[PDB]
């Protein structure tokens, strides 16, 4: 759906880092590997959080009601 | 909403949750064997035929939907939402034909 | 539904004490204590403090089931040494060791810039 | 100061990478556990959903809310609802947040912990402020609204332990290690050809002397010197996690010494 | 000023009694959602 707030495994607040990651990607034309390390997500447990995430909400906000 | 007259034939689940149109409106938490689609039938005054929530189940109403068929029959569709939290017993499989439960 | 309320882990429901003290029968000068709503956090601590104490002959603890929050603690102390006093003593021994750490830390924390 | 001795390597608002030294593994762990487990903290624990035409379901939303870390500096100055003599919640035991958001623009209205507003009197204690650690003041991304979708919520932050629900956890990861050079032989290193050549050396091999190949296994050498590193989630300043860790542990044993005392009398 | 039934597609807050069939204003969408409750659902944030 949307970013989990916290990395499941440990509980890093991860859900404050999704737009910024999407930026680190699009506007700063970075790759996810480098980008995720910049958001501070250093242990794969928290990386898999953002990197694995599927933002289906942006498809849900496409239907009318 | 049925409240017993001459047949009293109802179910143990509470009707305290159905609106006066006989339908839980969205939002309302439903559990036990709570009645969801409060329906009634005069047979040849009040023989309750109604869909109570499934015994083991308990949720919150997501969408009640009232329709018309081709024979024009009144349709009701109740979506009842439940969040399911991995407990002991729940079954999980990796992608290589080995499932296993939470111990 | 069967899931016991998570508070039951650190919170004593009724009739339960923190400590039940049982006089180990199998051996002399030994006691079994049941901590309710504790776990390894405390267990492994108290035990390895209890174990340093030299007039303690035996210290062990076990949580017999992961489901329940409680654990048993057995201390066998020398003749004329009360295990309750050994506990008290090993308990104090901890409180003092943590005071040190609390200090040492807040201390070494202040010297840090950031 | 005789006994357990901290030796901080980094310190930040987020981290405390330190080195406990002269302690039993027991204790070093016990604290490690307390931090992950039992440091009290404030966190949305009840949501009253007024309006939600958003795409997410209420309890979904509700869940995340609870996961948004809140200010817990002055959490001791708050009572657990359960002990507070009120009835449910009151300013003594509870902060009361609000989230009102309407998809106003035809663009996608994002919703954030920033949009959470304390609607109860805090009585001056730093508490319940949605922790915002991000570089654009938004904080956690609660929901996304399309134009015409509303979200009206009343949250209630109550005081809880991570043991009750890992949402009340002030720690994030807690790195923790001892014996970087496997000198207590506490592990038997798995290997295809070479124990040494296959396992990458730890962070903390630098902070410690590599054993001499000629030596006898030091049998008497117990485990002291534990290279920890507490990461904070934001609800409480790191330095304070480690403290309340050492603090709450202190309270525990204290809760027991009082029981061995009040075990007598009547 | 109160709503009993929303309608499926136009979202136009209807609200009709018996013998009204099952239609909406302009959008005779014979579907109609049942609109929420005001009885404020409370939630565990766990
Ligand atoms: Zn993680
Ligand atoms: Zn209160
Ligand atoms: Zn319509």
């Amino acid at each position: 759906m949307i970013v989990p707030v916290r990395c499941f495994s440990c509980g890093k607040v991860v859900g404050d880092k999704w737009e910024s990651y999407l930026n680190l990607l699009q506007e700063d034309e970075l790759d996810e590997g480098t980008a995720l390390s910049r958001l501070g997500l250093k242990r794969y447990c928290c990386r898999r959080m953002i990197l694995t995430h599927v933002d289906l909400i942006e498809k849900f906000l496409r239907y009318n009601p | 909403k049925p409240q017993r007259t001459n047949t009293l034939r109802m179910k143990h689940g509470t009707y305290d949750k159905l609106d006066d149109d006989g339908l839980i409106a969205p939002g309302v938490r439903v559990s036990g064997e709570d009645v969801i689609i409060g329906k009634t039938t005069p047979i040849s005054s009040k023989r309750d035929a109604s869909t109570p929530l499934r015994s083991t189940e308990n949720g919150i109403v997501d969408q009640v939907l009232v329709t018309t068929n081709q024979d024009g029959l009144k349709f009701v569709k109740v979506r009842v939402r439940t969040t399911k939290i991995p407990q002991i017993g729940d079954k999980f499989a990796s992608r290589h034909g080995q499932k296993g439960t939470i111990g | 539904m069967n899931a016991p309320d998570r508070f039951e882990l650190f919170l004593l429901g009724e009739g339960e004490s923190k400590l039940k003290i049982d006089p180990d029968t199998k051996a002399p000068n030994a006691v079994v204590i049941t901590f309710e709503k504790e776990d390894h956090t405390l267990g492994n601590l108290i035990r390895a403090e209890l174990l340093n104490d030299r007039k303690v002959l035996f210290a062990a603890y076990k949580v017999e089931h992961p489901f329940f929050a409680r654990f048993k603690l057995r201390i066998q102390t020398t003749e004329g040494y009360d295990p309750k006093d050994a506990l008290k003593n090993a308990c104090n021994s901890i409180i003092n060791k943590l005071g040190a750490l609390k200090t040492n830390f807040e201390t070494e924390w202040n010297l840090q810039t950031l | 100061e005789e006994g357990p001795q901290v030796k901080i390597r980094e310190a930040s608002k987020d981290n405390v990478d330190f080195i406990l030294s002269n302690v039993d593994l027991a204790m070093a762990n016990s604290l490690r556990r307390v931090m992950i487990a039992e440091i009290p903290t404030l966190a949305i624990d009840s949501v009253e959903v007024e309006t939600n035409t958003t795409v997410l379901a209420d309890e979904f939303i509700a869940h995340r809310l609870g996961l948004i870390p809140l200010q817990s500096m002055d959490i001791e100055q708050l009572e657990y609802s359960r002990d507070c003599f009120c009835e449910d919640h009151c300013d003594k035991c509870s902060v009361v947040l609000t989230l009102q958001a309407f998809g106003e623009s035809e663009s996608t209205t994002n919703v954030y912990s920033k949009d959470l507003v304390i609607v109860s009197n805090l009585m001056g204690r730093n508490i319940g402020h949605p922790i915002i650690q991000d570089k654009e003041g938004n904080g956690v991304l609660i929901c996304k609204l399309r134009k015409g979708q509303e979200l009206k919520l009343t949250c209630v932050a109550k005081k809880g332990i991570a043991k009750e629900h890992a949402k009340w956890g002030p720690a994030a990861a807690i790195e923790f290690e001892y014996d970087p050079w496997n000198k207590l032989k506490h592990t038997d290193y798995w290997y295809e050809q070479d124990s040494a050549k296959e396992w990458p050396q730890s962070k903390n091999c630098e902070y410690e002397d590599p054993p001499n190949e000629g030596d006898p296994f030091d049998y008497k050498a117990q485990a002291d010197t534990f290279y920890m590193n507490v990461e904070s989630v934001g609800s409480i300043p790191v330095d304070q996690v480690v403290v309340r860790g050492i603090d709450t542990l202190q309270k525990k044993v204290a809760s027991i010494l009082l029981a061995l005392t009040q075990m007598d009398q009547d | 000023a109160t709503l009993k039934y929303i309608c499926a597609e136009c979202s136009s807050k209807l609200s009709l009694s018996r013998t009204d069939a099952v239609r909406c204003k302009d959008c005779g969408h014979r579907i109609l959602l049942k609109a929420r409750t005001k009885r404020l659902v409370q939630f565990e944030a766990r």
